[PDB]
């Protein structure tokens, strides 16, 4: 099934856009920086303790 | 660490930091003192070095304790 998805992909290869994209990219640099809020603390405090307590039992 | 990006200053209601320009001036004024020792503090250090010299040389191993105790240790302290 994975080989099938490889199959018709390369076959149609040899027979929304990029220039719109980099306009959307470089516009976001000079006016889009955000600032952290109170809701950003409460999840990652609970989450990072799990990253120390149980990921060390794996990797 | 999360409070670092909330603001640009860490301590809160318990401590105020020392600015470095005023800090170094108090350092530099302290650099012109030259304290001199006494005789009672001479007595306290000698037997305390015998504390260090005795228990360092009872292991003589490659264990968690380090090998040798220099006289330069007393030169520092």
């Amino acid at each position: 099934i994975r080989d099938r998805s490889i199959s018709e992909h390369v076959l149609r290869t040899h027979r929304v856009t990029i220039p719109f994209l980099r306009k959307y990219v470089q516009y976001a640099k000079e006016r889009v920086i955000p600032q952290l809020t109170q809701e950003a603390i409460n999840v990652i405090v609970k989450n990072y303790t799990d990253l120390r307590n149980d990921d060390n039992t794996k990797k | 660490v999360t409070y670092v990006h909330m603001h640009n200053k860490q301590p809160d209601l318990d401590f105020t930091p020392v600015e470095p320009s005023k800090m170094r001036e108090y350092i530099a004024y302290a650099k012109t003192k030259r304290p001199v020792m006494s005789e009672a503090v001479n007595d306290y250090v000698v037997q305390a070095y015998i504390r260090l010299r005795q228990d360092s040389k009872r292991e003589m191993d490659s264990k968690f304790s380090f090998g040798q105790a220099t006289p330069r240790t007393l030169l520092g302290i």
